[PDB]
């Protein structure tokens, strides 16, 4: 009776141009290629699951990421039985990283498991900082992340001073010593120290966006030439002629031409 | 009343051309061909644009329309 | 060389039908026709192998062979320029 | 016949008092045009500019029917050098191009000290070199959490493309909303 | 052609998880409390904050700043 | 004001009839000098050069007092000139 509204031969117009673009991203893709039906028993969310992947991946859990899975089960039923997504469901990602990394299990604490230092997160959700669940938590499995502090009990927000934007001006306008923008403001407020990142980058490097993204990931080929659109009918058209072996300062010159300009660049061999 | 300036022309007049409406704050645009791809003059002015994948590499600076 | 595996061969220029390129990795087991030279659609050209196995890349059209950028047991990569065709 | 300028170069940073630095000048891009002489004097790209020689980087001289032509010479001949790995005059003698009194040309001695305006000037912006680098680091060292290697082959991608004029013809559920809410 | 450490056994303190350390709080010869913020660490979008088990006087510190860890390492030890 | 000269340095090979020479430029001197106009044209480092083209590297121009000078000023700046790797009407 009811149909869905859009356009087709369209969308597979779409379709075969990320079918291709996704293949840039080959190195970030999750070892699914399957539907799985055990994730009646995860209820880990699908927009996590390959985040969590890269996250295992880095703290040395790829390859042992099945039993990352087994405990985001059973760490769930530790906390009671509660809904899982940004952000609890980091702090269940957290706790199971945790837990695997450290051969645990949910008798290392109920009467056992003290002195362990959790992460960041969880030690926040039994704070109280992400919530409170329809169920709360068990005074006996908390007590001892916390231990120190307390619960609080209210909406954080209600009590969180409200944070000093004339102050986080003065802050950025002072360090980039120029012109800053609202933008900039809870950017920085957001993500204090990516945000900072993100400049020391940016001073580096300028506006890598532009960059076609393999050239982004892998840079170029002796005998490349590469075009970069930086407005309408504005581009950087960039030969790679050869690379240097390291001169003895670690360096190598590369033979570059710009935009009908012959250019040398030394970089340094890491 | 002249803001901005194309060069239907390529090589040294290109780039002489470019030079002089530089020197009066005229922006400008080139045009090149598929061959010319690497012509210096593509480079010098503010602007520039490929005229025609359609059309002879001696035929795209003669396109009146294009 | 000594063995002339070392020679990088530039890329196949993709949306140019005169550049035939190499679809996969493997070697020159033959070479079959010489710069400057006709044939026509569906003529063999060049035998690879590719991991043990044999194909024989063939001509799209009728052509005058421009260039040949390989020699008998040259190593290949994927998207190597092999030949051109007018 | 006419009339002629001359600006002189140097590594003299124009915000420390004018002090010579030194250095290796890793890129140097002249101009060139009709009534522009070059003199190029430690100014090209290798040179190890010295502590212990007079600084002068470039002689730049122009030429025209008019001084204020002169002046626009000068003024793109300097706007289109580019010399990296030391500071120059160049945004000041540019500005000095620029300015009101120097171009009526009834100007004194004093009239550096009378104009502060002239050191009214922005670092430098370089966007076509910081590019470079960033490929270079890559190309050498690689991206964090991908794979170094040669850059995979890729299927030419053919991009589907519509014109703004029809885009903007267009009137979807954004301008539901700025209609009704 | 970087010593581990003890689980069961003695009170030091081991790392917890892998990363870096990005700042050393407490000086090799000091006292201390019970639980206080010892040494700080990071991996990916992770952060433990280590702390004191006793409230006692630290005898060594096994790292110092920028320093790489691996998991089941000795960072401090205490009584 | 003076005189100037000018010449134009063609791909032609004067010995042979004056046949505009194709392929690639693999080393390009232009000289310059005072009452020395340089525009550049065909004639650069890498790109190489098309049959479908008046052959055309340098307009190469000159300016003295005399018409003399003027002449030595253009054999000077001829003969500072090294094009490579096509032929060209220079000597
Ligand atoms: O920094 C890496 C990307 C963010 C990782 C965590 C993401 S946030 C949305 C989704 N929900 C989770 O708890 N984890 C992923």
């Amino acid at each position: 009776p009811r149909h869905l509204r859009t356009d087709i031969e369209g969308m597979e117009s779409l379709s075969h141009y990320w079918s291709t673009v996704r293949t840039y991203y080959s190195d970030f893709e999750s070892d699914i290629k399957s539907p799985n039906t055990e994730i009646y028993q995860h209820e880990m969310p699908g927009g996590q699951y390959s985040n969590l992947s890269q996250q295992a991946k880095s703290l040395g859990l790829g390859e042992r990421f099945d039993e990352v899975k087994d405990m985001y089960r059973r760490v769930n039923f530790l906390f009671g039985d509660i809904v899982k997504v940004t952000p609890s469901s980091k702090v269940v990602g957290d706790m199971a990283l945790y837990m695997v990394q450290n051969d645990l299990d949910e008798q290392s604490v109920i009467t056992d498991g003290y002195k362990l230092d959790f992460p960041e997160s969880v030690v926040s959700f039994f704070k109280g900082e992400i919530g409170q669940p329809v169920n709360g938590f068990n005074k006996d499995l908390q007590a001892v992340i916390l231990k120190g502090q307390e619960a609080l009990t209210a909406r954080p927000g209600e009590y969180l001073e409200p944070v000093d934007f004339e102050k986080v001006r003065e802050l950025l306008e002072e360090e980039q010593q120029g012109p800053v923008t609202e933008q900039d403001i809870i950017s920085y407020v957001l993500y204090p120290k990516v945000y900072e990142q993100y400049i020391q980058t940016r001073n580096q490097y300028g506006n890598l966006s532009l960059l076609d993204t393999p050239t982004f990931f892998f840079g170029m080929r002796n005998g490349e030439t590469v075009e970069i659109e930086i407005d309408k009918g504005k581009r950087l058209i960039i030969k790679l002629e050869t690379i240097s072996e390291p001169d003895e300062n670690g360096n190598r010159t590369i033979y570059y031409a710009m935009n009908g300009q012959a250019r040398r660049i030394y970089i340094k061999d890491e | 009343q002249i803001k901005k300036l194309l060069v239907a022309n390529r090589g040294e007049i290109a780039i002489r051309i470019f030079e002089a409406a530089a020197e009066l704050d005229i922006s400008t645009v080139a045009i090149y061909s598929n061959e010319d791809k690497s012509s210096l003059h593509r480079y010098k002015a503010d602007e520039s644009y490929l005229v025609g994948s359609d059309l002879g590499p001696a035929e795209s600076y003669l396109n009146i329309e294009r | 060389n000594v063995h002339t595996n070392a020679n990088v061969k530039p890329k196949a220029d993709k949306s140019n039908p005169s550049h035939i390129g190499a679809q996969m990795p493997g070697s020159v087991t033959e070479v079959k026709v010489s710069v400057g030279e006709t044939v026509k659609a569906n003529q063999p050209l060049l035998i690879t192998e590719a991991m043990k196995m044999e194909t024989t890349i063939q001509a799209p059209f009728d052509g005058v062979i421009k260039q040949v950028t390989v020699n008998n047991g040259d190593t290949i990569a994927t998207g190597d320029l092999l030949i051109e065709i007018e | 016949l006419g009339y002629a300028i001359q600006c002189r170069i140097t590594t003299e940073d124009p915000l420390n008092d004018f002090m010579p630095d030194t250095g290796t000048i890793i890129a140097y891009r002249s101009s060139g045009g009709f009534g522009v002489r070059l003199d190029a004097g430690d100014g090209f790209q290798g040179a190890e500019i010295s502590p212990y020689y007079d600084s002068l980087l470039v002689k730049l001289s122009t030429h025209a029917i008019s001084f204020k032509q002169a002046e626009e010479k000068m003024v793109r001949s300097l706007r289109e050098m580019r010399i990296r790995g030391v500071k120059t005059n160049i945004p000041f003698l540019i500005n000095v191009m620029k300015n009101k009194k120097f171009t009526s040309g009834d100007y004194t001695t004093k009239f550096i000290e009378e104009t502060p305006e002239l050191f009214d000037i922005q670092p430098s912006l370089d966007r076509g070199t910081k590019t470079l680098e960033y490929i270079g680091n890559v190309t050498i060292n690689g991206f964090p959490n991908v794979e170094k290697r040669p850059k995979p082959d890729y299927e030419l991608a053919s991009i589907p493309t519509v014109s703004s004029s029809k885009i903007a013809s267009f009137s979807g559920t954004k301008q539901l909303l700025d209609e009704v809410g």
